[PDB]
């Protein structure tokens, strides 16, 4: 296969993800959902896993390491402590709200991933943590737990497959820090959200002290598929090392603002066109993109002509996959502007543990605002590349490295609209 | 479409039901690491 | 400009000193600043180099126009704290004047 | 054992009365740099420093208050004093033990080591 | 423009009555359960947002209380109602108002929305209105990041709002009404604007593509 | 490095100065115990006391090094060396 | 059992476990460091313990990362000196200008730290912030707008005090640290919190603003008000006993000394 | 270089790093590089050196 992007009906995993059927149990089944677990459940953690890696699915939370690899990191022999698996439910980084469609309208489906991954992995019980913004969601969450626990899909002699497991929701209180998944970690164990330091790595030592993995929302929801399909079926969609078919969030200047599953290493410019109406205005009066929410740095539109929205192709571009929540920004928008609420935002949302981050990120975004407003001169430009380079892998957590993304994405692409900008505050003054 | 009946204590109610599905916790083997 | 006395009491003034003429001693004010309760320069030790008000982050310890204070006795040599400041109410017109007029080239 | 006491020139009194203290200097406990406590150094024991009544400037006649001397090792400095017949009483010098540290031991599952703030 | 520090206010004292209501204790005897023995400091997030949804806002001796029942330092407390945003450690109206301003919504001209709700209260941002019945804040992807301007509400989402939109759901509330929470541009969640251009075709149905091996 | 910040150096001087610090020990190996040329192009020679008159005869006369003119000689107190007192002619 | 690590090309034998600044203190390289502290709990939040290791993209913290066998730590690499460098510069963004007026002047790790890591000059065209300050007690001047969130005192009021007062409030460059409530810290040992400050943001209030480190003539001594034997260091100007410092000595005092003692 | 050189007055009012140096240069002073020289300049009354 060399054209990607032809996803069908047949093919999609998430099946009620626009909530035009019964997101409960009846649904669900009716769907596909919670088929044969326990044959999956029996099949073998190992199975599971190579199933996964035979998938190749990549992290659906932004990172993209791979899935099955990462998943075997906890299969090993227990050291007397009781693992226990974490789903990121969080879903804080601006544009993405995938995973809120597979919450409010596949419950069960993500609770089914929670059980098959936790039997691959040996965990006693799963928390998802969800947005504490999330209020129906988390309640359409714990309906769909109930009837499971119920029904003896989850809870002791799961699915009849004598695998006894556990599916807990934890509601946030409104960070975004705490998508991290060591940050996510702390906030469960009642502390404040603030990430550990690596090592120790989460598979080693995670929440309560014990073997933890996090997991995406989307990562976890198309495990169950992944294993009845077979990995093939998974691989088939999606070039080598990019496969699969990820939600994507597109947003912004755009006709129709919706969110499609759609097969990996689809071009750019096909997604936006064929499922959300085109950019406003037309193709040439886009701006640039933002393919994955905001830590990837934005694409000017002559990269968005001809690219394919998979990680590998995207790094390329120098940004990434990421949350592939594409923000459409039209040429009537002020790229500094919108670079600028993007830092002010982590600025906002972030923990001050790390001198970098706490730092760096409130310096940047004063910098950033007078650009805005023009009232700098054109080295204060590098300069604040300089900075963004030393905010970048001298942080404990990934949130500085993906708030000075932005800033080096901005500079590299429009750093003459921030000079002509300065220039023009100069002769008002 | 039922996200409108949902009222403030609907996800803590729903996890007290949740109380006797769930199963025995395990123990660090102290009431408290700070015990 | 208020009255305050601008000495803070950081004695780095009297760690650069070369002649070592310089004696601060400092304890909180009634207030609560760093008000020094001993600021005592032997003009007789002095080397009157400069490097005083070269180091004083504040400008207080400025050495001033007044070439012409010959004692007859050794111990007025020995300036007391109020000795400087009684000499910085008598030419800070002119100290603050010269100040003006040279603080662009320091 | 060499005898330069006679060629030194220090007043009899300041040979015999002086106690030269040889130690390794501490470390600030205000600070966290060790370059400080690295080499050994001598010093004389401290004597009376009453206050002068016309400034109330610190007067002392203690000739040897101030002077500190380094050495590469508390042999040479054991040797300096015998060579200077000073009367020399050596502190061995203390290193702190190495400690074990684990950042991992801060989430503990079931230890006292488990950290209630970051 | 918050404080992070506390200072003891007849209205926010140690003294200032607080305490669940029993069956309130009864579901912050079940959040416990959920986490493990010896960690039941884990509890402290969860009991919180029950103090809150209870008070409405934190007081003081919310937190107290709240260190008391789960045996926990009564600053670890304070620190996790200080670093998370939800927590109310001041007063606040019956309806908080929470238009988001990040970039997505801003392109969405989300300002106007903002600009609307100012324009009918008449508070600006962050204020509360006389009656105490509205409150004014902004946020981030509310999960509506791709469904327009959006307000989020006590717990309630309204998407692909409108000004006039926006003043209606305002109006409704003003009355006594409780408007319908999801997108109000008639979209059903996320469909695409213009026809569901996947999914048009009705579930495969149990069993399908099932793998041979199982 | 580069820039007025950094002082120049010059690399020539250093190996002549080097060259020369070996042809005086290669020349004298009965009292050279060590030859040093510093970074700043000055070489220095550590010479057994014994011969300090021999080392500076053949410095002072021989055709190649004619070091007529003894510009300072001075002494460095070091108390933690048996030998504390060290003697440095500059010529 | 020990493994063969290296640091700046030279081996040196390590237990596993060590961490890298152990190893480099090994081999007589003390890596400039801020929140780690030997007698605390390891932090890594100061980020200015980054070191270079051979072969590896990204910095590590030596402070906390442990070593590998067969790791090669680049202590004085160009990496190592602009990650020290652009931390520095971090740190000193919104510290206040108070070195004149700061007792920890000329005692300072922020000082010397600038001076042998850092850079000469700021880019910081920016507005400095400003925190309120907090009492917690009668003996512990705190001044938290020169705080730089190293945690020390946190986590020693959390482990050696016992006193779970101190804690941080707030999330970003808004996190202040101190008790959220108005309440005196009180420990038998508090005064050493005084010490752990690597900055003058805690500062002995006897010993405000009465003179400075380099004058001060330091005397070692035996405190004798217990019997515990504290080894101190009697700071002591023009012939007048100005402070009370802790003498270090594992087995009977370790760093820290009683507020009486002080 | 404000690690040798005192940085100027205006600069050490404003920037925290000046400050810095500023207090250090003039309390400490600058370390100087193990090492020693014999530098000589052609001083008016003939060789004027220095073995630092
Ligand atoms: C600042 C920050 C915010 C994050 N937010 C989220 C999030 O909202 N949802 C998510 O799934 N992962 C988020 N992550 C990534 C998590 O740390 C973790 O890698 C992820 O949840 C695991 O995804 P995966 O197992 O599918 O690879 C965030 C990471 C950082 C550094
Ligand atoms: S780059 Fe950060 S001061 Fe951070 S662990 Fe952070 S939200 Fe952080
Ligand atoms: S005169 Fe200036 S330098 Fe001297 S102590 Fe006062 S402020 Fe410091
Ligand atoms: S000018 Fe006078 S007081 Fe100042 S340093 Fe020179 S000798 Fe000392
Ligand atoms: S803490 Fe150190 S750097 Fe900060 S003002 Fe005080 S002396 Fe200066
Ligand atoms: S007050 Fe001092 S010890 Fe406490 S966090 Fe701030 S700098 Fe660290
Ligand atoms: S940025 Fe406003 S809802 Fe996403
Ligand atoms: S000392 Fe290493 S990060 Fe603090």
């Amino acid at each position: 296969k060399t054209s990607f992007g032809s996803l069908k009906d047949e093919d999609r995993i998430f099946t009620n993800l626009y909530g035009r059927h019964d997101w409960r149990l009846k649904g669900a089944q009716s769907r596909g959902d919670w088929y044969k677990t326990k044959e999956i459940l029996l099949k073998g953690p190992d199975w599971i896993l190579g199933e996964v890696k035979t998938s190749g699915l990549r992290g659906r939370g932004g990172a993209g390491f791979p899935t099955g690899l990462k998943w075997s990191f906890m299969n090993k022999p227990s050291d007397g402590r009781p693992k226990y698996l974490v789903v990121n439910a969080d879903e804080g980084e601006p544009g993405t709200c995938k995973d809120r469609e597979i919450i409010r309208h596949d419950p069960h489906k993500l609770v089914e991933g929670c059980l098959v991954g936790g039997r691959a992995m040996g965990a006693r019980a799963a928390y998802i943590y969800i947005r504490g913004e999330f209020y129906n969601e988390a309640s359409n969450l714990q309906v769909a737990i109930r009837e499971a626990y119920e029904a003896g899909l989850i809870g002791k002699n799961a699915c009849g497959s004598g695998y006894d497991f556990d599916v807990f929701v934890v509601r946030g209180a409104g960070a975004y820090i705490c998508g991290e998944e060591t940050a996510l970690i702390e906030s469960i164990e009642g502390k404040q959200g603030k990430p550990r330091l690596k090592p120790p790595f989460p598979a080693d030592v995670g929440v309560f002290g014990c073997p933890t993995t996090v997991a995406n929302v989307e990562t976890v929801a198309v495990s169950p598929t992944i294993c009845r399909r077979g990995g093939a079926w998974f691989a088939s969609f999606g070039r080598e090392r990019n496969s699969g078919t990820k939600l994507f969030n597109i947003s912004g200047h755009v006709n129709h603002p919706c969110t499609v599953e759609e097969e990996m290493s689809v071009p750019l410019k096909e997604l936006i066109e064929k499922h959300a109406g085109g950019v406003i205005g037309g193709w040439d009066n886009l701006l640039a993109v933002i393919p994955g929410g905001s830590s990837t740095p934005l694409i000017p539109k002559s990269v968005c002509e001809t690219v394919l929205m998979d990680f590998d192709a995207l790094v390329q571009a120098q940004t990434g996959l990421g949350t592939a929540a594409v923000i459409v920004m039209d040429r009537s928008t002020d790229i500094v502007k919108a670079i600028a609420r993007l830092i002010e935002f982590y600025k906002h949302e972030s923990c001050g543990q790390c001198t970098p981050c706490r730092e760096g990120v409130d310096w940047m975004n004063k910098v950033m605002a007078r650009f805005v407003k023009g009232d700098a001169r054109p080295a204060e430009i590098d300069s604040l590349w300089e900075i963004s380079k030393q905010i970048e892998g001298h942080t404990i957590c990934a949130l500085g490295d993906g708030a000075a993304w932005p800033v080096q994405g901005l500079i590299r692409h429009f750093r003459p609209e921030l000079e002509e900008r300065m220039q023009q505050f100069a002769l008002q003054h | 479409l039922q996200h409108h009946e949902y009222s403030t204590y609907t996800f803590l109610d729903l996890n007290v039901e949740l109380s006797k599905f769930r199963m025995p916790q395990p123990s660090s083997g102290r009431q408290s690491p700070r015990h | 400009p208020s009255g305050e006395e601008r000495c803070i009491a950081c004695k780095l003034c009297e760690a650069v000193c070369p002649a070592q003429a310089i004696t601060i001693e400092a304890e909180p004010r009634a207030d609560g600043s760093r008000r020094t309760t001993r600021y005592d320069i032997d003009m007789t030790k002095c080397i009157y180099c400069g490097f005083c008000q070269e180091a004083c982050p504040v400008d207080a310890i400025v050495e001033g126009p007044n070439f012409e204070f010959s004692t007859e006795t050794h111990e007025e040599l020995l300036y007391n704290k109020e000795k400087l400041l009684n000499n910085g109410d008598k030419w800070e017109a002119e100290i603050a004047a010269n100040i003006q007029a040279d603080y662009l080239y320091r | 054992k060499l005898d330069i006491t006679t060629l030194t020139g220090v007043p009899e009194e300041h040979i015999k009365t002086r106690k030269v203290r040889i130690f390794v200097p501490a470390r600030n406990n205000m600070q966290s740099g060790v370059n400080n406590t690295k080499k050994w150094k001598m010093e004389f024991d401290t004597r009376e420093r009453w206050e002068n009544p016309l400034m109330g400037w610190s007067s002392t006649a203690d000739p040897l208050s101030n002077l500190v001397l380094t050495f590469s090792t508390k042999e040479d400095a054991v040797a300096f004093a015998e060579k200077n017949g000073w009367s020399f009483d050596v502190e061995e010098r203390k290193v702190p033990k190495p400690k074990s540290k684990s950042y991992g031991a801060n989430f503990s599952w079931n230890k006292r080591t488990r950290v209630s703030t970051k | 423009g918050a404080l992070f520090v506390h200072r003891d206010t007849p209205e926010n004292n140690p003294d200032t009555p607080f305490d669940f209501t029993p069956e309130n204790y009864k579901r912050i005897e079940a959040i416990v359960k959920n986490y493990p023995e010896g960690h039941k400091a884990a509890a402290v997030l969860p009991v919180l947002d029950l103090a809150q949804r209870q008070n409405g806002w934190l007081p003081i001796s919310a937190m107290n209380k709240v260190a008391e029942i789960l045996q926990v330092p009564p600053m670890r407390v304070y620190e996790v109602a200080t670093f998370y945003t939800m927590y109310n450690r001041k007063p606040v109206g019956k309806y908080h108002i929470q238009v988001c301003t990040t970039t997505p919504c801003m392109l969405r001209n989300s300002d106007s929305i903002l600009e609307a709700i100012q324009k009918k209260l008449g508070i600006k941002v962050g204020e509360t209105t006389p009656d105490k019945l509205f409150t004014l804040i902004e946020v981030e992807c509310l999960g509506a990041c791709v469904n327009a301007p959006m307000v989020q509400i006590n717990d309630n989402y309204y998407e692909d709002l409108t000004p006039k939109d926006i003043e209606e759901i305002i109006d409704e509330l003003k009355a006594g009404k409780i408007p319908k929470p999801g997108p109000r541009s008639g979209r059903f969640s996320c469909e695409p604007a213009g026809g569901l251009t996947s999914l048009t075709e009705p579930p495969k149905g149990p069993g399908f593509g099932v793998q041979a091996g199982l | 490095d580069t820039r007025p910040t950094i002082r120049p150096r010059n690399d020539v001087v250093h190996k002549q100065l080097s060259a020369f610090g070996q042809y005086v020990a290669e020349i004298l190996p009965k009292y050279v115990q060590q030859v040093q040329v510093s970074c700043f192009n000055e070489l220095e020679i550590f010479i057994h006391p014994d011969g300090v008159i021999p080392v500076l005869t053949f410095l002072r006369d021989h055709t190649n090094a004619q070091f007529k003119s003894l510009a300072d000689l001075t002494a460095v107190d070091v108390p933690t060396r048996q030998n504390r007192f060290e003697i440095v002619y500059n010529l | 059992n020990l493994i063969e690590v290296f640091v700046d090309g030279q081996s040196v034998m390590v237990e596993p476990g060590t961490t890298v600044l152990q190893a480099c203190e090994k081999v007589g390289m003390q890596i400039p460091r801020f929140c780690y502290h030997e007698r605390l709990s390891v932090a890594g939040n100061c980020r200015m313990c980054l070191v270079e290791i051979e072969k590896a993209p990204k910095v590590v913290a030596a402070c906390a990362m442990p070593v590998m066998k067969g790791w090669n730590i680049l202590t004085n690499s160009e990496k190592s000196k602009k990650a020290r460098e652009g931390v520095m510069e971090f740190l000193l963004a919104n510290h206040p200008l108070d070195c004149p007026i700061c007792d920890q002047g000329g005692e300072c790790d922020l000082q010397d730290q600038s001076m042998m890591f850092g850079s000469d000059r700021s880019r910081f065209l920016e507005g400095k912030r400003a925190v309120e300050d907090k009492n917690i007690g009668p003996l512990v001047k705190t001044i938290m707008t020169r705080c730089i969130q190293c945690t020390r005192c946190i986590r020693f009021a959390s482990e050696i005090a016992g006193v779970d007062d101190l804690g941080t409030t707030g999330r970003g460059n808004d996190m202040q640290v101190g008790t959220y409530i108005e309440k005196m810290f009180m420990s038998e040992l508090s005064g050493n919190i005084i010490d752990i400050c690597p900055v003058g943001a805690l500062t002995s209030k006897p010993y405000a603003f009465t003179a400075r480190p380099w004058e001060t003539r330091k005397t070692e001594s035996i405190d004798v008000m217990d019997a515990v034997g504290s080894n101190i260091v009697v700071s002591t100007r023009t012939g007048e006993v100005m402070r009370i410092l802790p003498r270090m000595h594992e087995d009977i005092n370790e760093e820290w000394i009683s507020d009486k003692t002080r | 270089d404000a690690k040798v050189s005192p940085p100027k007055r205006a600069e050490m009012k404003t920037s925290m790093e000046s400050l810095i140096h500023h207090f250090k240069l003039y309390t400490e002073g600058y370390q100087v590089p193990p090492g020693a020289t014999y530098t000589a300049i052609e001083a008016p009354k003939g060789e004027f050196g220095v073995y630092l």
